[PDB]
């Protein structure tokens, strides 16, 4: 066929006996021609007319209000002059569990970090403003039971729900309700999100246990392996540094080698090791200390060894 | 560089990113395709400096101006072959910078441009050049696994 043809992975789940709407997923680079709607067979077009349930209006499909029996493949093809393109994509309609307010397979899951304030968003919205571009008046819900939005601990500031000093009593499964007038009739929406709290983990920077800014009494002509002792996670990047030079491998005298081992109690404190070698003491080696970086996005830690002679 | 980690990524209004038609865009996922939420890989060049990847780092985030337009775009180059001291390895880089709880990237390669995604669901993640306008979102929650 003469039209490019995609098959859309996102499968969305929505809620039956409410209202509903589907665009066309087409990236911005997909929108020169007129989007027509079609159902589970590409010949078939969605009725036009908004009297009926499933209708196509303003290039989107509308379950007026959706049922059960309409869980199943629809196509909405952008056609041009000299361009075609054709997605199949892949709709469900699922009702409430047993006693429930919502079905587990309609859940958005949201997260935030734990003591601060945050932010839950009711998905899918955008499609029903108000003509003065006004999203509904949303109702919250926790657990099927009513939510307080005293502007103390929860706010409802029109598509989200802000949640003062978020901590885990906050966990739950949380239910945005609307109310959408369609051609006079009035239909309800609703969307379940699942609210998980993360724990603020702690951005754990490399820290040098070994060498401790020291000095080594080294003779000359001799050969030694100086050992740099990192914690942290196997990630972190730990280099020797001499006179603020890197060890390169044309050195006939200096090498060096890198082995790191994971804590099994802790991958954050795991230790990296970068061993030195140097052949052989030369006399430019007493001039300047050698160094060891430990370094990640956080933050970079330093520790040296500064040879000298025998006394 | 040396390794690279695994981190979580989600702007403020809660979207995720997943690939769409090999495009990066941002939407909400559902219990089913929660799968298809993508974790950036990251390696660190220096401390708030670092590469920004997918796919165990397989494909590379970057920013490239045709004429003027500047866009994001993902590259098929391993994560770990890139290097600070190669120039044209700088449009892989961004800059990370910490507000509080949230976490914003800028373009190494076209300073100005944040990394941003819209206020609408499902569509593609871009760079703004007004991170002020605010009619792009420019914050996420960048946590490593
Ligand atoms: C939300 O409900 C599902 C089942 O419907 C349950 O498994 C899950 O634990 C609930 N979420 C929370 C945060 O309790
Ligand atoms: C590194 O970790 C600690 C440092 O005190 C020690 O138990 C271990 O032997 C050290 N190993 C090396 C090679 O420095
Ligand atoms: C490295 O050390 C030598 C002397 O040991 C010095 O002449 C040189 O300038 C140093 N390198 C730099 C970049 O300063
Ligand atoms: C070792 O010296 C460096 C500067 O050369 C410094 O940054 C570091 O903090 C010192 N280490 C200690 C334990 O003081």
């Amino acid at each position: 066929d003469k039209c490019k043809e995609r098959e859309e992975k996102i499968i969305l789940v929505s809620s039956a006996n409410e209202i509903d709407v589907r665009p066309c997923p087409l990236n911005p680079n997909e929108h020169k021609g007129t989007i027509t709607w079609y159902k589970d067979d590409s010949k078939t077009p969605v009725s036009t007319e908004q009297a009926s349930r499933i209708h196509q209006h303003k290039e989107k499909l509308w379950f007026v209000p959706a049922k059960v029996e309409d869980s199943g493949h629809y196509y909405c093809v952008v056609r041009n002059s000299s361009y075609c393109l054709r997605i199949k994509i892949s709709a469900k309609f699922v009702e409430n569990e047993p006693n429930l307010c919502y079905n587990a397979q309609a859940i958005f899951k949201q997260k935030l970090p734990v003591a601060g304030d945050g932010g839950l968003v009711c998905p899918y919205m955008e499609f029903f403003k108000n003509e003065n571009n006004e999203l509904p008046k949303l109702q919250w819900y926790k657990d099927c039971k009513p939510l307080l939005l005293d502007n103390i601990h929860f706010s409802g500031v029109k598509d989200r729900l802000i949640v003062m000093n978020v901590a885990e009593k906050h966990r739950g499964n949380y239910t945005c309700h609307a109310s959408y007038t369609y051609l006079g009739k009035q239909y309800p929406i609703t969307r379940v999100i699942e609210f998980i709290t993360l724990e603020e983990n702690k951005p754990t920077r490399p820290v040098i246990v070994s060498p401790a800014n020291e000095t080594m009494e080294v003779d000359l002509g001799s050969q030694i392996q100086l050992i740099c002792n990192v914690t942290g996670q196997l990630s972190d990047i730990a280099y020797w540094k001499w006179n603020g030079s890197v060890i390169d491998e044309d050195d006939p005298v200096l090498g060096e080698d890198y082995y790191s081992v994971e804590n099994p109690a802790n991958k954050r404190r795991s230790t990296l090791i970068t061993v030195l070698n140097i052949s052989e003491i030369e006399s430019r080696f007493y001039k300047h200390p050698f160094t060891c970086f430990a370094k990640n996005t956080h933050g970079i830690d330093a520790a040296y060894i500064q040879l000298i002679y025998p006394v | 560089s040396s390794k690279m980690q695994a981190f979580r990524i989600w702007d403020v209004n809660q979207k995720t990113f997943y690939l769409r038609n090999n495009q990066l865009v941002a939407g909400y996922l559902q219990g089913p395709n929660v799968n298809l939420e993508e974790k950036i890989d990251v390696v660190p060049i220096e401390p708030h400096a670092l590469f920004l990847g997918i796919h165990g780092g397989k494909m590379c985030l970057s920013c490239v101006k045709s004429g003027d337009e500047t866009r994001l775009q993902l590259e098929a180059v391993n994560i770990t072959d890139l290097s600070e001291n190669r120039k044209q390895d700088k449009r892989f880089a961004f800059i990370r910078s910490d507000s509080g709880p949230t976490t914003s990237f800028e373009s190494a390669a076209c300073p100005g441009w944040f990394l941003c995604t819209a206020m609408e669901a499902d569509q593609p993640v871009s760079l703004t050049n007004m991170p002020d306008e605010g009619v792009m979102v420019t914050k996420f929650y960048f946590q490593e696994d």
